[PDB]
């Protein structure tokens, strides 16, 4: 009959359960840009070699 | 003419004072009084509150008090004021058809964005600037040092042909010559073009969706039903509000946050959540969004809930109940109580453009800070001149 | 409607008063800067290379020989940078932004005070033998008398009537259109005013004259709705799709750009005329 | 302009159009009219509004391109209404 859904909703149910509700808006860190950096590394370094 | 209390604050001496009274209770009380024509003194209750069964210090005994304690003393015949309807007041009193249709909501204080000095270089880390600067530095100084020692570009040259290429400006037009230095201008510049779309998409990014707390989903929010210490919310003590979260049930939880923090009346609630002492007031609809619409720094944001109407009451058997309810059911029919919505709720300043001037203030700072540096700049290139 | 209103095009993203403030102010006081740093080679050289490098690459036009003039111009273009990065970010949120649009607010709007004035009349109308039809009559004898000629039959009739277009309005209860409104597929049809109600009037169960139930009745009903009954039966009846919840742009987005666009090669062509007449 | 001018032909010109249009940095078509040179620089920064708009409706499109609309469950609207 279903009260086991409301049930649980209403006594089980947790503040944790959104999961993939945050905007979570954030900078770019070294190790982001770290990718581009060691590309260009190796572009020095072939243009020196 | 209305006679009431001088002072709120408990404690005190409450001589009768005859104050003025207006608005739209006393309107609709005077067009009452037009109708079928009566007499009316009106008064103040003693004490600010709506009034609600509450258990006094002598057991076994039920009171009612505030202005309900007036009227079931016998010290008053008729109430005109902004009551909610609910099971318990129904029982001892009758009440007339409602003269305006409201619920319970949530009044929050807006919070105005802050615009920081940094807001331009806020995508990007402080550590990406130092990393990309002593990349640019580096750079820049390896491609004459590559081009000087080619057989087959200076200081300056090669400095300023690297900010021009890293900026999107082309300050400086001297060019690389050997193979390698070409190959080396090409990939600095593509990475340039990485670095300032990057920066780009991170301000889209950043500038969107940007909400540090989204609302209250009315009652049902979850960070509303859990209680704690930084979130306190509260409503107006011993009124309609406080009945209705004490005997329905499931709420009992969010009653034990009532008894810590309540406020004698409307007025110090709006005062405390203006002076962000309170994150939340429980309250009227009608009331919240009229203030709302007046202190337009405030914004109601929980949905509408204990849908009821404003009734005006009077004791348990009147000869005036079906007269007065007839009368004000065809003031709702006319055009009249549409009239009372727009000469005292309707009217209003502001409710609620994008990157205002105080928004990224700091862009224009920074080419005021350039402007009054290139004196000193100039100053330097004298005095390098001079050696 | 068919098309809502669109929200104007790159007044949002900045604000009038800095557009004038940084296309004039900002400008004239580093053309000074620049020029002082330069003579120690002409103003509106210098003044044609800083406008140049404002907004974005263009024909190189000759560069500064002063090493602090390089840098004032550096430091320029890199508010220029910032500039069009955020000139691209605002826009791309103004896109994220919605739009919406009312046909008319109110009752007492002058297409329904007098539907007569207008080169297409008003189609406008309710059922009969209603609370709706009773109430437009002792307010406005003109109102009924004119949608009388409109009159409709049913709910289900009205609804398909504004749906093929042979009716523009449809007075009547708040609740009942609400009900249809948010059950209605596509969303097609809305209420005037965001949810505006005119006689704020409610349901009621009639009783006889002195019915010893009435008293029980109320209690009954004052209980229910203050343990919040009504709110689950509300959300498994009233609840409607529709409420509680622009991928391309046309040329009449962006049309003020071209006619600012109009206006300037207009303004050019008439300086190059004022130019001839000087010279001559 | 360039031709009726008191002191670059028309392909010239065409090709300086295009190079505002798109940042090829071709250049090579500098006028000589003040006026003619006053106008490149305004169809530049309009060039630089368009390719913007361009940038930006791009973005919009792209960031949101739901047809499916998942079902969210027997929660989902469209199981009420059948
Ligand atoms: C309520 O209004 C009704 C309608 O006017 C009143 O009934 C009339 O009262 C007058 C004077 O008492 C009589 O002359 C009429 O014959 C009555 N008509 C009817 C149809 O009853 C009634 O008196 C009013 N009651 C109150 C308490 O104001
Ligand atoms: C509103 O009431 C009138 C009055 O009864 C209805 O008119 C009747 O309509 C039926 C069917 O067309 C006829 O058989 C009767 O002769 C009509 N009576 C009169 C007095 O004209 C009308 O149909 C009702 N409208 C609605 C929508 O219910
Ligand atoms: C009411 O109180 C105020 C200040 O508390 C005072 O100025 C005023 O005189 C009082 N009213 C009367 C009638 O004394
Ligand atoms: C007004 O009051 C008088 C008595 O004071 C009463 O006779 C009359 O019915 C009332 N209503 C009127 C005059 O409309
Ligand atoms: C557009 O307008 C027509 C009437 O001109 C109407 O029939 C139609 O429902 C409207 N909407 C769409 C999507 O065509």
């Amino acid at each position: 009959d279903g009260e086991m859904e409301e049930l649980e909703t209403l006594w089980l149910t947790g503040i944790c359960h959104n999961e993939k509700n945050e905007v979570m808006s954030s900078q770019l860190d070294i190790d982001n840009v770290a990718g581009v950096f060691y590309m260009l590394a190796a572009a020095m370094a072939l243009s020196l070699i | 003419i209305c006679t009431g209390p001088n002072d709120t604050s408990p404690g005190s001496p409450r001589h009768t004072v005859p104050q003025c009274c207006y608005g739209f209770c006393i309107d609709l009380l005077i067009k009452l009084a037009r109708t079928m024509n009566f007499t009316y003194e009106v008064h103040l209750v003693a004490d600010g509150k709506f009034g609600t069964q509450e258990r006094v210090n002598n057991s076994n005994k039920k009171e009612w008090n505030g202005m309900m304690g007036e009227l079931l003393s016998g010290q008053a015949d008729m109430i005109v004021a902004p009551l909610t309807i609910n099971n318990e007041r129904a029982q001892y009193i009758e009440f007339s058809k409602p003269f305006k249709y409201q619920g319970l909501t949530i009044l929050v204080k807006k919070e105005i964005p802050r615009s920081t000095l940094d807001s331009f270089m806020q995508p990007f880390q402080s550590t990406l600037w130092l990393l990309v600067g002593l990349s640019v530095h580096v750079v820049a100084v390896m491609l004459y040092l590559l081009d000087r020692f080619s057989p087959f570009l200076t200081l300056s040259s090669a400095m300023w042909f690297s900010w021009g290429v890293l900026l999107n400006s082309g300050i400086g037009e001297g060019a690389p010559r050997s193979f390698s230095a070409r190959i080396l201008g090409m990939v600095w510049a593509g990475f340039a073009m990485i670095i300032v779309a990057s920066y780009t998409a991170n301000l889209a990014a950043f500038l969107v969706l940007d909400r540090p707390e989204e609302r209250i989903t009315g009652i049902n929010d979850p960070r509303l039903r859990n209680p704690s210490d930084k979130f306190i919310y509260a409503t107006v003590k011993q009124s309609s509000v406080d009945i209705y979260f004490r005997r329905q049930v499931e709420l009992s939880t969010m009653y034990r946050h009532m008894e810590k923090h309540n406020y004698e009346s409307a007025a110090e609630a709006i005062q405390a959540v203006r002076d962000n002492k309170l994150h939340a007031f429980i309250w009227d609809s009608a009331v919240l969004e009229f203030e709302a619409s007046q202190k337009c720094d405030l914004v109601t944001t929980g949905e509408l809930f204990f849908r009821s109407g404003f009734g005006i009451g009077m004791r348990k058997d009147s000869p005036w109940k079906q007269n007065v309810s007839l009368s004000i059911l065809k003031s709702h029919e006319n055009g009249f109580m549409e009239d009372l919505d727009k000469t005292w709720v309707r009217y209003q300043e502001c409710d609620s453009a994008t990157l205002t001037f105080e928004n990224m203030a700091g862009v224009f700072m920074l080419v005021a800070g350039g402007i009054v540096a290139g004196i000193f700049l100039i100053f330097i290139e004298i005095a390098y001149k001079r050696h | 409607s068919n098309g809502t209103v669109s929200p104007s095009a790159f007044l949002e993203p900045f604000s009038a008063s800095v557009w004038v403030m940084m296309f004039v102010m900002l400008l004239i006081v580093s053309a000074i800067a620049v020029f002082v740093f330069e003579y120690f080679f002409t103003i509106g050289k210098a003044i044609w290379l800083l406008w140049g490098l404002v907004f974005n690459n263009s024909v190189p036009v000759q560069n500064p020989k002063g090493t602090t003039s390089k840098i004032m111009v550096s430091v320029w273009a890199f508010f220029a940078v910032i500039f069009l990065a955020s000139y691209t970010a605002n826009l791309a949120a103004f896109m994220i932004q919605e739009e919406f649009v009312d046909q008319v607010t109110g009752l007492s709007d002058k297409k329904f005070q007098r539907p007569h004035d207008y080169s297409p009349p008003f189609r406008f109308g309710t059922v009969p033998n209603g609370s709706t039809e009773r109430n437009i009559r002792n307010n406005y004898p003109y109102m009924h008398q004119y949608m009388t000629r409109f009159n409709q039959r049913g709910v289900e009739d009205a609804l398909v009537s504004l749906k093929t277009g042979k009716l523009d309005a449809f007075i009547y209860d708040a609740a009942v259109l609400n009900y249809k409104a948010g059950r209605d597929e596509g969303c097609k049809l809305v209420t005037i005013g965001s949810g505006y109600i005119f006689a704020t009037t409610g349901y009621g169960i009639a009783l006889q004259k002195g019915s010893p139930w009435k008293r029980q009745i109320d209690l009954a009903l004052l209980q229910f709705v203050g343990d919040g009954e009504m709110e689950e039966l509300e959300t498994l009846w009233l609840t409607g799709i529709c409420h509680n919840e622009s991928s391309q742009l046309d040329i009449d987005n962006v049309a003020g750009v071209f006619y600012m666009l109009a206006a300037a090669m207009a303004l050019s062509l008439i300086t190059f005329i004022w130019e001839h007449l000087f010279y001559w």
